[PDB]
């Protein structure tokens, strides 16, 4: 009876999972490379004198 | 006069240095308040986004 239904479901799930696989493998290839910056702030907290520039 | 003038250049220099220290310390009170508010805002936003993430969860 059921060979056609079996094969159709098999192919559908295979295609879907194949698309998920071809995205997931490359996104795990680049998943620690998805970092960002820190944006450190100086705030001149370590100064103990006037700057030699003409602005100050 | 020289002693008062010198005591003054020194009180005044110590003042320019103390005022500078205050200016720079204040520049940092402000830079710290900016970072505190940027971080508190990111925190409140992290918490808004958390509350949202939790609501979306």
């Amino acid at each position: 009876m059921q060979a056609l239904l079996g094969a159709r479901a098999k192919e559908s799930l295979d295609l879907r999972a194949h698309l998920k696989q071809v995205k997931k493998e490359d996104t795990e290839k680049e998943n620690r490379e998805v970092g960002d910056w820190r944006k450190n702030i100086d705030a001149l907290s370590g100064m103990e004198g006037r700057k030699k520039k003409f602005e100050s | 006069l020289d002693k008062y003038s010198e005591a003054l250049k020194d009180a005044q220099e110590k003042l320019e240095l103390a005022e500078k220290k205050a200016t720079d310390a204040e520049a940092d009170v402000a830079s710290l308040n900016r970072r505190i508010q940027l971080v508190e805002e990111e925190l409140d936003r992290a918490q808004e986004r958390l509350a949202t993430a939790l609501q979306k969860l």
